[PDB]
DNA sequence: ATCGGATGTATATATCTGACACGTGCCTGGAGACTAGGGAGTAATCCCCTTGGCGGTTAAAACGCGGGGGACAGCGCGTACGTGCGTTTAAGCGGTGCTAGAGCTGTCTACGACCAATTGAGCGGCCTCGGCACCGGGATTCTCGA
DNA sequence: TCGAGAATCCCGGTGCCGAGGCCGCTCAATTGGTCGTAGACAGCTCTAGCACCGCTTAAACGCACGTACGCGCTGTCCCCCGCGTTTTAACCGCCAAGGGGATTACTCCCTAGTCTCCAGGCACGTGTCAGATATATACATCCGAT
């Protein structure tokens, strides 16, 4: 019966953003429910993205490529950035 | 040896392995690389930062100390790009921003 | 007598009671309302709701269930393009 | 005495062993199997066992002086039998029959409360709405000096009376409603409450009922139940009442359950039966209807044994096989078959005799009433079901006759004018159609001497409330019940689980007391009773272990089931001339 | 002569106190029985979760509150304060339905 | 050992086996059952022959022998169904339907 | 280089519709591209709803299903029609 | 000489029959690449490109064109303004 | 490339050009003031179409656009386009 | 109403150019073993559904009425468009050259997939105690007739 | 024009319920090792995009003038809103019994995937003709002024 969600890591990004600050069944499923679709589209742009170069590999580039033809404008940059980091990061230690 | 998990790895709060999991699950290609679920990994949880920082201030301005779907939608529709983000969608127990029209008002 | 042939039940469609209408109107923010349109909103609102309805259905028939869930409305949703938040 | 010093003693400003030593060493002088739900609840328990490890007669015989008018003398055995419980601290339950009298009863055990070891309150009682204002008659008639109020009304009323006398204290009695209970039970949940009554016990079956939990939220230095009849269908009910009366010692359900019915020993019976009575004694108590009072002439209960009709037949035949969703629409066609949509043949639709014939009850139930017309008596149909309970008054007017219906859909006004022109003197009202578990209690048809149920229920508890509307204190001439049964079909069923609930009932508690085409009617009425004395000396001899069987014989069967059971081109666009 | 308020002040009123609040301005059970009655016309023997039931009438009202909104721009556009039929149907129209 | 195509199979015009191949190699699912190319292939060639049809028809009405996009576009247009299934399409070197609002017109 | 098309078949249908009219190719291109474009949508919703009901193959009836999902009112139905004789044609075989 | 209004007829008529585009080819394709070179340096289009940004570019102002009319129409006048434009967009939900 | 970078093109979209597109629109009587709206609409129509192209192009490490890059962009954007391949 | 123009609208003829037919080859789809794992079937089970009916509360909804203000029609006018003419001016095509820069071919290597054990992380069940909802009540503010 | 009057808001108090710590387990992540095979780089080729550049010539532009349409103002109904009964339907709490769908666990079988060959089907490169322009050309067919 065990049910995976993101309620845990939701919970951890509230809590280091305001760190006094709870949130109620009702919103956090909303997070949820916003997080899985935002994944779904990313997923989905850099899958046909990879589909059209005749590529079988979707690496980060092809998720760069398709968060910056999602996110609207000047939200995209700072994702981008993010994404960026974490990578340079991951691939130091 | 000892086990380190790769979000702690690369710093992030957000699962990797399991977004590794459902992206490989998901029948997206063939095959997936090593930094695709670190990058995904930061930009959702970059997005859900920003979205939920809104949402706290807008539950502080209602003198609250939860974030309830109000809190969200009122965050999410005073921000014009993450607005354009989420164009399409609604907020269960949402509602309306106040809007009244100026020619609807009193002379 | 003859009383074995109860009612009309009148309609349905007529619960959504003309203050619903106007509580509806109002949330959306008009001033005044003429007094034909809730007749049209009665229309719309059942042209939207068999749509959604009629893929709801073919989801929970596919799956070869017998209970419509929320999961498949809120694909039926999504599929028509409004997305909701909230139910899974 | 006085409000402002009053209410130092009613209101609340602030494992109690204190009483419960006494209690246990009182109840302990009768057979130590009492001990057995402790001996369990002190494992599960253990804060509580810490009183079994370390272990005045007031006959009252004459009637109070303070009361006004005579009081009878089995309802004073009544009242000392109330002191006697209230003088050991412990509660039992009142069981009387409906009309013996227990209102007076329980106002004379008030007095005694209040003027012989003097608590003037605080009294709560809880009644039915219709019954509310009954109470403060017999409390101002009765005991005239002390006072009282109804609590009703709508928010404001309410609110207001809240404000003024309750917590004011200038009150003894705050008789209540169910509903109100329910509705305000903040403010009433400080009052320290001496007593709780509650008439028409009943209603507390249910221990996950929202009244029962709400009242077990309530702080009561003694409780008290009045009922006419408990242990209604099962025996569970039973041990929720006492549970209700007495948490300290039935405080275990499945105690309960296993020692007795959810587990029946091997053991052939007559033991387990002694047990039972050796434990309901002290708590419950109990006088047979006719023990004093005569006159009222025992119920000459009768089956009709219908067949079933050929249109019923096709039509049951129809459901059996697999727009129709549960069991009970059997139970619609064996009543008649013309609930259901597609029955009445032809969209013009008549009233003439169409209809009698082709429902096998209704064809003997005209026979009846014909009978009775040229033989002057009066009826009482009770169908269970307001839409079949239509088709026979079309019926009605068909064959001429003149209604009278009080479903549960009919207004308080009407439903007492339509009372008092039929219990009216002579008048031409001859059948009353009336659906049987409304009203109540206070209806009091009196004036009629026969009883038809149409329908059999699921508790026969139901048809005797039915059969009390004619048989109770008044009428005095002749009572005649009529119940119409379809044979080889799910009616034989219910009728058989009503008659083991109604043997269970009869062996449980009904033996402390004693200590306490045409058919051609006569030829149908003959073998009808005949297999009524056939099921009878069938189920009579049964055991205890058995009647709890619910053997539950699938009538989905009944008769040898598996429990199986272009393209066209569209139109198309005319022209595609540009111009 | 009690006091009386003028003719579209309590519809302000009324506007700016729906506008801020949250909670569904149908009733459930005959949005319930409309949702049945409407199914039971695809294929019968059908039944409902309350969940379900309950995410269509989040998703039907939101979709006539933006109906009602684009209705108020159109009313306005003509030099009017009155919404009419004709400007759900130039809503629609424009908005794509039909 | 004859080779039958399992289309001749089907007795379609579209072809089965490419239509299993590109099932296959698009990344749908892991595994691609036997009678879905034949069943997607009879859908795809009953819709375009119900499109090309119309599309035939229409340019017999204007007296020619070979379809261009404009009857293309004249058939999804003025057909109630393919204009509601394209409808968020546009089509090349296609046009509008002849419509001129009535309020327009001289009086 | 041998860029595959769906020409051959479009013409072969045409010629069984029409056998006299002929077709452009710009009219070629576009019928191409709708085919491609449906069977894309076909098959995108058939492995979406094989993918909500925990399946891992795309049988006929996901298929049949996306098409009754997504074709508006008789077209359904005629595709349908259309589908199940074609199968069972095919498995009688 | 013919009366205001016949000739815009005779041109909705006219224009409304034919498939070409109505907008040079020259002045889009400058405007295009002008465009174009806000997001990277040194880019080349083939033809076909500005082609397809061409027709996808007549159809979407030619679809704007029918709302905007039939919203100034809905405000009881012939003649189409800003205001209607503005309108159409706000209500088909791109601004 | 390096093409002598020119200015008010926008302008070349002339007001003929928007009159006939206007006439097919089916719009008799055109007002003086749309000609600048029309040119501005068009101006952001333009350049989201063309931002997308421009990322498409860009992630293949390409440095010509190509029309299916373009019937990419607008199926992205909802604005589905039959007759230059894909 | 009738007549004088201007404009589509049929109608015949020449073109060409784009569609159709025909020859090559290569690559992909079909035939035939072999296999293993996905899914169909069986069976507990159990929690929640079904229908028919009852009792009571309490807001919401329905109906009636008065009266204000808003829509709708009509009139006047005065700009702002449409229509027709001359005159340039910029598109559209042919022609030319240059070369970046897509597109195809070979090698190899670094990187993802697969597999076996192991273990920490995340989910489910449970308890409780602060945050938010509800209810006076008191003050504030806007409204509407003077 | 100010003085009631009504509605809203902001404070206290309960009180109750659900969010948020806390503990057990089990099962996906992680680590380590082996092994193909995408894709990355280097190289070669030939193709079309960039850049002018002249001719032509057809549309764009500026200009006049003169209707007619958009806008503003005025009257007049009429219809919708605000307010007051009062009636009913939603909404709980109940009763009575089924049985019926949805959800875990096992079992196994048959239908996919994976190979290995090997011939036809289809894509590319050609070489023809007829269907649709383009001009003219005469005809019929609205529009507008008397
Ligand atoms: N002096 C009296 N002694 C005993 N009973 C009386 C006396 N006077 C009246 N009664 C009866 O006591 C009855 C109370 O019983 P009833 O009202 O049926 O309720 P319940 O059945 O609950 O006791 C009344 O009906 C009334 O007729
Ligand atoms: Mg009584």
């Amino acid at each position: 019966t065990r049910k995976e969600s993101y309620a845990i890591y939701v919970y951890k990004v509230l809590k280091q953003v305001h760190p006094d600050t709870g949130i109620s069944s009702k919103a956090m499923s909303i997070m949820n429910s916003f997080v899985n679709d935002v994944f779904e589209r990313i997923a989905g742009e850099a899958s046909r993205l990879a589909h059209y170069n005749k590529r079988s590999t979707i690496t980060s580039r092809e998720i760069q490529t398709a968060v910056r033809l999602l996110l609207p404008g000047e939200l995209a940059k700072h994702a981008v950035s993010e994404g960026t980091k974490a990578v340079t990061k991951y691939t130091s230690a | 040896a000892k086990a380190k998990t790769r979000s702690s790895r690369a710093g992030l709060q957000f699962p990797v392995g399991r977004v590794h999991r459902l992206l490989r699950k998901g029948n997206y290609a063939e095959r997936v690389g090593a930094g695709a679920p670190v990058y995904l990994a930061a930009v959702l949880e970059y997005l859900t930062a920003e979205i939920l920082e809104l949402a706290g201030n807008a539950a502080r301005d209602n003198k609250k100390t939860r974030i309830i779907p109000r809190h969200l939608q009122l965050a999410v529709r005073n921000d014009e790009e993450l607005n354009k983000l989420l164009g399409r969608v609604t907020i269960a127990q949402g509602g309306v921003l106040p809007n009244i029209q100026s020619v609807l008002l009193p002379k | 007598g003859a009383k074995r042939h109860r009612k009309v039940l009148r309609d349905n469609i007529q619960g959504i009671t003309k203050p619903a209408i106007r509580r509806l109107a109002r949330r959306g923010g008009v001033k005044r309302i003429s007094g034909l349109i809730y007749e049209e909103t009665r229309g719309v609102l059942k042209v939207f709701l068999e749509n959604v309805i009629r893929d709801a259905v073919t989801y929970t028939e596919h799956a070869k269930r017998k209970t419509v869930t929320a999961m498949d409305v809120v694909y039926a949703l999504k599929r028509q393009g409004r997305t909701l938040y909230g139910f899974g | 005495h006085d409000p402002e010093s009053n209410k130092k003693r009613y209101l609340l400003k602030d494992f109690d062993l204190e009483g419960t030593t006494k209690r246990f060493e009182h109840l302990l002088s009768l057979s130590g199997l009492f001990k057995h739900f402790i001996e369990s609840k002190a494992a599960k328990d253990p804060k509580f066992r810490q009183v079994l490890d370390v272990l005045i007669e007031f006959q009252f015989r004459e009637s109070p002086a303070y009361v006004n008018g005579q009081l009878r003398p089995y309802q004073i055995q009544g009242v000392n039998w109330l002191v006697s419980l209230h003088k050991n601290k412990i509660a039992g339950i009142l069981a009387d029959e409906m009309g013996l009298g227990k209102t007076l009863q329980t106002i004379s055990f008030l007095g005694y409360l209040r003027y012989i070891e003097k608590i003037p309150g605080p009294f709560l009682v809880i009644a039915p709405k219709s019954t509310l204002n009954n109470w403060l008659r017999e409390i101002n008639r009765w005991t005239p000096d002390v006072n009282a109020f109804i609590l009703q009304g709508d928010k404001e009323e309410r609110a207001e009376l809240i404000q003024k006398k309750l917590l004011g204290c200038d009150f003894d009695v705050v008789i209540a409603s169910y509903e109100i209970i329910i509705r305000e039970k903040s403010p009433l949940k400080k009052i320290n409450w001496e007593y709780i009554i509650i008439d028409e016990a009943h209603r507390i079956k249910n221990e996950e009922s929202m009244l029962s939990q709400v009242l077990r939220e309530f702080t009561s230095r003694n409780r008290l139940l009045i009922t006419g009849t408990p242990l209604q269908n099962n025996l569970h009910e039973l041990w929720a009442l006492l549970n209700f009366l007495l948490p300290d010692i039935f405080s275990d359900a499945q105690d309960f359950d296993d020692w007795f019915s959810s587990e029946s020993t091997e053991e052939d019976q007559d033991k387990i039966v002694k047990q039972l009575h050796t434990v309901l004694q002290p708590f419950l108590l109990r006088r047979i209807k006719s023990d004093v009072e005569t006159s009222l002439l025992p119920k000459k209960e009768l089956n009709l044994y219908v067949g079933m009709s050929s249109m019923q037949k096709k039509w049951y035949k129809k459901i059996l096989e697999k727009l129709l969703n549960i069991m009970m629409q059997l139970r619609k066609c064996c009543n008649h078959p013309y609930l259901f949509d597609g029955a009445e043949p032809g969209p013009p639709y008549t009233t003439d005799e169409h209809l009698v014939y082709n429902a096998a009850k209704l064809q003997v139930l005209d026979k009846l009433l014909k009978k009775l017309k040229e033989e002057g008596s009066r009826v009482l149909i009770f169908s269970q079901m307001s839409r079949l309970l239509d088709i026979l008054e079309d019926y009605c007017y068909f064959r001429n006759y003149e209604y009278c219906r009080i479903d549960g859909s009919t207004a308080h006004e009407d439903r007492i004018q339509a009372i008092d022109d039929y219990n009216a003197p002579d008048s031409k009202k001859f059948v009353f159609l009336l659906t049987t578990r409304a009203g109540g209690l206070g209806i009091n048809l009196t004036s009629a001497d026969v009883v038809v149920l149409y329908d059999s229920d699921w508790n026969p508890q139901a048809d005797l409330q039915a059969m009390d509307r004619a048989h109770r204190i008044g009428q005095k001439k002749q009572v005649k019940v009529f119940r119409l049964v379809t044979d080889n079909s799910v009616e034989e069923k219910i009728l058989e689980r009503a008659t083991q609930k109604l043997r269970l009932d009869q062996l449980v508690i009904q033996q402390n007391r004693t200590s306490l085409d045409d058919i051609d009617l006569d030829e149908l009425l003959l073998k009808s009773e005949n297999k009524t004395k056939s099921l009878n000396a069938k189920y009579e001899t049964l055991g205890l272990d058995d009647l709890q069987k619910f053997n539950q014989d699938s009538a989905y069967e009944w008769n040898g089931q598996d429990f199986k059971k272009n393209p066209t081109k569209r139109e198309r666009k005319e022209n595609y001339s540009i111009d | 002569k009690p006091h009386r308020y003028r003719p579209g002040t309590v519809a302000l009123r009324e506007i700016r106190r729906y506008q801020k609040s949250t909670e569904l301005l149908i009733r459930k059970l005959p949005f319930q029985r409309l949702v049945r009655e409407i199914a039971q016309d695809f294929k019968t023997d059908l039944r409902f979760q309350s969940s379900a039931v309950m995410a269509l009438q989040e998703a039907s009202e939101a979709y006539l509150v933006a109906l009602f909104e684009d209705t108020n721009l159109c009313a306005i556009h003509a030099k009017r304060v009155t919404i009419m039929p004709k400007d759900i149907q130039l809503a629609r129209r424009i908005r794509g339905e039909r």
